[PDB]
């Protein structure tokens, strides 16, 4: 009957998951923890660049608080 | 283990996939393909086992040469029959196919696609029931189940 | 070199499938095989002999057309200008512009095809 | 031009952008901006012949400053230095040439 | 001022319209043979077309 | 003219509605009352630093601290 | 790295003089949109995203046109190939050839200025500012509509203009 | 790490577009008063890995009168820009950032014609010939008004990146201000993949096939592998441009999760429209694109040019 | 930026040296052009970004709005050059010899 389609469209339906939710979740386990900073003018990319010459390891995913 | 045990699966591998992937060619000549459509018809879908039609040679596995094959047209199924991308299968549908017919005595008629194609599965009748051809169809995928090209290969 | 890496390992990707189908499966050419299909019958003449069209005048004029939207496609930035007002005129007329040589190509029978 | 209808009109149709000091779109002045600004205002009134020769010194500044002929011959000349030292093995370049310093903010 | 280099000149014609032998339509030619699902069976066509 | 104009719209109903968008935009910004709010708001966004100014002991109309009640205020953007 | 336009435009270059050797107007598209598309990465490399991405969506569209017309008006029964004519594909190894000659002896006459094998890649933005929004490309284009209207009539123009000029020749 | 995400992104799609050509028969049969495959598998799960396999191990060929260059490297870009168009997807977030996402998909979506031409002129046939001079009319129908469309919708969301089409719908759809546009945007994108009723160039019935009467199993699967996932992608489009569904940045795997339920709901749109109206002619394709889209799209484009500026609604940049 | 334009300019020549040795088709020439104005577009936007002159940026746009054009009128023509010889040579255009 009709609810046969349902198999079809179930594991269909977790595979157009997989795009979405992975990219998620692979941006944070490489990112730190955060969500991957996205640089669409120079002013973005300036500050990037900051974070990553601030900190000692060259990566601007890691945070420098008031303890400088 | 023996080398000969994986090539049987490999075999079967792509077998199995060349059974229930048989697209025919939308080449009905006559008065079977009104059967030959009532096969795709909703009772005897043919859609079930993985069978669609498809008009062009190069992309169809299987023939139904279906209805009476004259003399005119013979030089067509011919060349329809080279075209079709190999491994290919003919089915020969009902009396004016497999012989004559009702008009092996007449002049424009060629006395069975036999003597054209080779055929691979008979299927008798005039016109044969929509499940006489679907028994040619399942009959037709039961001989590729048994092939064993893959299996011959480690002996040569 | 994110936006590479991607394209080229489509481009991979797609290549090791056609280079898998072609050399995978068991062949047997012959002449009869590979000549052109035209329904069963041989062909009478080739495929590239000179096939005339008949909405050429369309053809044209969507070259006009998509010139016309380079126009437009400006336009979400165009908005933040101080303006507002020298910005709004332009960006009727254009599209204005545009319409009435669309309403033109109408009645003189453009769109249509030649019989 | 050969009409000055546009000076006659006093309307600015399409002399407002000749040049690279030519009020950008936001105020974000073009490169050499104060370089051709320099040379338009000593070029002015002294016209043509006159000023082929007497602001040829800030001409000059303002063809390096586009062009910037004059750095790559000089940095071109300072790199070959620095290979031709490299062989002779008398030349040892410093941490933050290669890769390892103490980065600013 | 004729010489052998121009000696196969023709005036203009006097409207400029030149009687330019009248090309022969090469229309194409199209098998709409039978293994075509839209022939309702085998029919063969061999249509002229021009597009 | 009644009639042309319905059975335009009977029939061709597209090149009614075309036409009368087509004219809704036209005469829309003039009667609206935000239509002057619409420079407004993009001489609002400070996309350059604002440039201070020297004082002469003669500019009082601008502010000295940026939280002065003497200047430029987008007080009316905040209830728009 | 650094010889990353450098590539492109030698890429450029060899698909233009692909299409300098005119062949069949069906290949000459095609070596035209590998150029174009080699034309928008160049483009994009020296900070300009909206320009590139434009050179790529309207000759695109073009050849859409051109590969109409070309089946209509330009064939024959064997259309040329850059391989079909041996002169051709003599002048098209010489071509390839010709370049890196040029290229090459350019590079020992004059040690830089129009050319810079030694230096390369250094010579590529010049001074990007480094703070500030505003600043990417495409702007500019939007000032076609403010203190540039003088070009947006004038364009605007042709194209109203140009659908009567090609009325009456195909008339 | 990157590596890894296009696994991600790569695989799932190729398996989802499989998967769509079983549940394409089993939607269309069942309209049709049919059991679609339930053989091959408990349901015909394994039907589109049957379908895969023998069209691999059934030979391809080299036709004489064809152009070797371009007969293969047609379906390469077929699956190439099909499969590289997922890129800037937002889902809530791309693989890529894209300052100028959309314009990436229509220079790429109209490059994936150049498949359909290539592929037809190439393969020496009059009837590929046929599909691919109706691409050209496909294309010439369409890509005017696809443009403008998309130009007026995103006028609302100010930038042309995608990501910033999920912070423009955060508390509404962008369906509602823009119905009329949706069902343009809903036809120019079924005119593009070349879906019914706009089934042209792939004609079955006035063509043999179309720009494929040439293309043996191999290569033929190429065109079918990049001819779904272009049927999921300008689904996945709408439904992020028009149907936006609830971001929740803490949570972004609801995105996701009501996502792909109406990217399916509008995929099984698509192939229930293939089910219900006859074909097209591909003048009238021509004529209704360019008689009567054309017009109220172009009308509609000033009346949205104007809306930002009579409503004090100028999106910001940025 | 020096190397780069060195390489625009002589694609502009190649194909400025297309469209003048002609050959036995008249859509190849129009097809020239397009590469010619394809330098022309990519130099002055390269140019403009190098200089970062956004005052400019309008003017690689309006050259393609005025070449494109040209093509537009080229491919019309040559609808009447095939309509009236059906097959667009160039040597057929040869008839005002005199
Ligand atoms: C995920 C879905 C996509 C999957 C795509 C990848 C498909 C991978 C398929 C794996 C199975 C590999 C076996 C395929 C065999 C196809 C070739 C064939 O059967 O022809 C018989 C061939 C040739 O048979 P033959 O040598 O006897 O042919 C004789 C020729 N005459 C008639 C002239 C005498 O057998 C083989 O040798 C194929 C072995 C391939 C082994 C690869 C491992
Ligand atoms: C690309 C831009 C153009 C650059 C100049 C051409 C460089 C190739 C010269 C070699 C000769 C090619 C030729 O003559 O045409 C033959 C071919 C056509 O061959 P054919 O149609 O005559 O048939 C070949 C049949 N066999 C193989 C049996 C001989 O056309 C081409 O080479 C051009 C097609 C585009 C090539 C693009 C390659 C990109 C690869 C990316 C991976
Ligand atoms: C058989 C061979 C066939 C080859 C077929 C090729 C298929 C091409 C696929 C279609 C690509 C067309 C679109 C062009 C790429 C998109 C350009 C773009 O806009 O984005 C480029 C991206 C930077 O974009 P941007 O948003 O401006 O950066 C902001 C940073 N926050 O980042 C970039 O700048 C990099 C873009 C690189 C584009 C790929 C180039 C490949 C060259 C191969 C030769
Ligand atoms: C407040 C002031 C501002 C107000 C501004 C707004 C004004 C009101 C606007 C109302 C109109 C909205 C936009 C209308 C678009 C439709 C245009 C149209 O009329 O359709 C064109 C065509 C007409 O039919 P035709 O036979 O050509 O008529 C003339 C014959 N000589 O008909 C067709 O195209 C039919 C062929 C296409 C059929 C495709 C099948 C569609 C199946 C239904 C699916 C719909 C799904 C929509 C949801 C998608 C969600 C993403
Ligand atoms: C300067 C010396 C010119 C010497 C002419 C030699 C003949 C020639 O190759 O040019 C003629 C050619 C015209 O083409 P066509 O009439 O078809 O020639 C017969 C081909 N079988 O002309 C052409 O086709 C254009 C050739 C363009 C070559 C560009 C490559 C330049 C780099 C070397
Ligand atoms: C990437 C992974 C691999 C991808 C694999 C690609 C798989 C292909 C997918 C195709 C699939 O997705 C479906 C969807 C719907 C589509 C098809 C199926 C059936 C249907 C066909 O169109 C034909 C229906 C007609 C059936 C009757 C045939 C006999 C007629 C014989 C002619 C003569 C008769 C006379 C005589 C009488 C007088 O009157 C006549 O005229 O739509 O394919
Ligand atoms: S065998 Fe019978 S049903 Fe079939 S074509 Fe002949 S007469 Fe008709």
């Amino acid at each position: 009957m009709w609810f046969e389609i349902l198999p079809g469209l179930a594991i269909m339906g977790v595979c157009l998951v997989i795009p979405g939710v992975s990219t998620a979740y692979i941006h944070k386990f490489t990112n730190g923890g955060k969500e991957k900073r996205v640089a669409r003018v120079q002013y973005q990319w300036y500050l990037m660049e900051r974070d990553r010459r601030i900190s000692g390891v060259n990566r601007y995913y890691v945070s420098k608080g008031l303890e400088n | 283990s023996r080398a000969e045990y994986v090539v049987t699966k490999l075999d079967d591998l792509i077998n199995w996939a060349r059974r229930s992937s048989l697209w025919p060619m939308t080449f009905g000549l006559a008065c079977c393909a009104v059967e030959m459509m009532h096969m795709a018809a909703p009772r005897y879908d043919m859609d079930r086992f993985g069978v669609v039609f498809r008009a062009s040679p190069r992309q169809a596995d299987v023939m139904i040469v279906a209805g009476t094959l004259t003399n005119k047209m013979a030089p067509a199924l011919r060349k329809v029959y080279d075209q079709m991308p190999e491994p290919r299968y003919v089915v020969s549908m009902g009396s004016c196919a497999n012989g004559g017919g009702y008009y092996h005595y007449s002049y424009s008629v060629v006395r069975g696609c036999d003597r054209i194609v080779p055929v691979d599965i008979y299927v008798p009748g005039c016109p044969p029931t929509a499940e006489a051809l679907l028994y040619g169809i399942l009959q037709l995928q039961r001989k590729i189940k048994r092939e064993q090209k893959l299996k011959i290969w480690y002996r040569r | 070199m994110n936006l590479y890496t991607v394209i080229f390992i489509n481009i991979l990707l797609s290549l090791t499938l056609i280079l898998v189908a072609f050399w995978l499966p068991q062949m047997n050419l012959y002449s009869e095989k590979a000549n052109p299909y035209e329904c069963g019958f041989d062909p009478t003449s080739s495929a590239r002999l000179p096939f005339s069209m008949k909405f050429f005048l369309v053809a044209i004029t969507f070259l006009l057309f998509d010139l016309e939207i380079a126009l437009l496609l400006p336009l979400p930035w165009a908005i933040q200008t101080i303006k507002t007002s020298t910005m709004m005129i332009m960006a009727f007329i254009l599209v204005t512009i545009l319409s009435l040589g669309l309403a033109y190509e109408w009645t003189q029978k453009g769109l249509e095809w030649t019989e | 031009p050969f009409l000055d209808i546009q000076k006659k009109l006093g309307i600015s149709l399409d002399r407002h952008f000749m040049f690279l000091s030519a009020e950008q779109p936001y105020k974000n002045a073009a490169r050499c901006h104060a370089f051709e600004k320099e040379w338009i205002e000593c070029a002015h009134g002294i016209g043509g012949t006159r000023a082929k020769k007497e602001c040829k010194i800030e001409f000059d500044d303002f063809e390096e400053c586009l062009l910037r002929y004059k750095t790559m011959r000089r940095m071109h000349d300072i790199k070959k230095q620095r290979e031709k030292l490299m062989k002779e093995g008398k030349y040892t370049p410093p941490p933050h040439h290669s890769g390892r310093e103490e980065p600013r903010p | 001022y004729p010489s052998k280099e121009t000696a196969h000149w023709k005036p203009p014609p006097w409207n400029d319209v030149d009687i330019l032998k009248e090309k022969a339509v090469t229309n194409m030619t199209l098998n709409f043979g039978p293994q075509h699902p839209a022939a309702h069976g085998v029919l063969r066509l061999v249509l002229e077309l021009s597009g | 003219i009644s009639a042309f104009l319905k059975n335009a719209w009977a029939k061709e109903p597209v090149l009614v509605v075309s036409f009368s968008v087509w004219g809704l935009a036209i005469i829309m910004p003039m009667i609206s009352p935000y239509t002057k709010y619409a420079s407004m708001i993009n001489k609002a966004t400070p996309y350059n630093y604002p440039v201070p100014v020297r004082d002469d002991g003669n500019m009082p109309d601008v502010p000295s601290h940026p939280q002065d009640p003497l200047g430029p205020s987008l007080d009316w953007l905040k209830n728009l | 790295m650094n010889n990353y336009i450098f590539v492109l435009s030698s890429l450029f270059l060899v698909g233009c003089l692909g299409l300098a050797l005119k062949p069949s107007p069906i290949y000459g598209g095609l070596g035209l949109i590998v150029s174009g598309f080699v034309g928008c990465l160049m483009v994009l490399g020296f900070g300009g995203s909206f320009l590139g991405l434009m050179v790529f969506l309207i000759y695109l569209g073009g050849m859409l046109v051109v590969f109409g017309y070309t089946t209509a008006m330009a064939t024959e029964e064997y259309p040329e190939t850059w391989g079909s004519n041996w002169l051709i594909l003599g002048f098209l190894v010489l071509g390839v050839i010709m370049e890196v000659f040029l290229i090459c002896v350019l590079n020992y006459y004059d040690e830089v200025g129009v050319i810079n094998l030694d230096g390369l890649g250094d010579w590529l933005m010049y001074e990007v500012d480094d703070v500030g929004v505003m600043l990417e490309g495409g702007i500019g284009v939007a000032a076609m509509y403010s203190c540039a209207t003088w070009m947006m009539v004038v364009a605007g123009w042709s194209l109203f203009a140009g659908i009567f000029i090609i009325i009456e020749i195909t008339r | 790490m990157f590596f890894i995400n296009i696994l991600t992104l790569l695989v799932p799609i190729l398996i989802a577009m499989a998967f769509l050509t079983l549940v394409e028969r089993k939607i269309l049969g069942y309209m049709q008063l049919r059991k679609g495959p339930n053989i091959v598998g408990p349901y015909g799960i394994l039907q589109p890995f049957a379908d895969a396999m023998k069209l691999f191990m059934k030979e391809p060929m080299r036709p004489l009168t064809t152009s070797m260059s371009l007969f293969i490297i047609a379906p390469t870009l077929s699956l190439t820009l099909a499969l590289s168009l997922w890129v800037p997807l937002p889902m809530p977030h791309p693989l890529i950032n894209l300052n100028l996402g959309i314009l990436f998909i229509l220079a790429t979506s109209s490059l994936s014609v150049y498949s359909i031409l290539w592929s037809g002129w190439a393969s020496n046939s009059k009837y590929s010939l046929f599909g691919a001079l109706r691409a050209v009319a496909q294309t010439i129908s369409y890509e005017v008004t696809m443009a403008i469309i998309l130009l007026s919708v995103l006028l609302m969301n100010g930038s042309y990146s995608l990501q910033t089409l999920i912070t423009t719908q955060e508390h509404m759809w962008l369906l509602l201000p823009a119905w009329p546009m949706a069902m343009m945007w809903f036809i120019s994108t079924l005119a593009e993949t070349n879906r019914a009723p706009f089934d042209l160039t792939e004609g079955e019935s006035e063509l043999v096939s179309g720009f494929n009467v040439e293309y043996a199993a191999g290569p033929f699967a190429l065109f079918f592998m990049a001819e779904y996932t272009n049927i999921i992608l300008m689904n996945a489009l709408t439904t992020i441009i028009f149907l936006g569904p609830l971001y929740y940045i803490n949570l972004p795997e609801l995105y996701s999760t009501n996502f792909m339920m109406e990217a399916l709901l509008l995929s099984s749109t698509f192939l229930w429209i293939r089910a219900s109206y006859p074909r097209f002619r591909y003048d009238q394709l021509m004529h209704l694109l360019w008689k009567n889209f054309l017009p109220l799209t172009l009308a509609l484009c000033m009346w949205h040019i104007s809306l930002p500026i009579f409503t004090a609604g100028v999106p910001p940049y940025m | 930026m020096p190397s780069t334009f060195f390489n625009l300019t002589m694609a502009f020549s190649l194909s400025l040296l297309g469209t003048l040795m002609f050959r036995s088709h008249l859509m190849s020439t129009l097809l020239c052009l397009e590469g010619m104005v394809l330098s022309l577009f990519i130099m002055t936007s390269v140019t403009s970004l190098n200089s970062n002159s956004m005052s400019s940026m309008p003017i690689p746009i309006t050259i393609l709005v005025f070449a494109a054009c040209e093509a537009a009128v080229g491919l019309a023509l040559l609808v009447k050059v095939s309509n009236t010889y059906g097959t667009d040579y160039v040597q057929n255009l040869n008839l005002l010899q005199c």
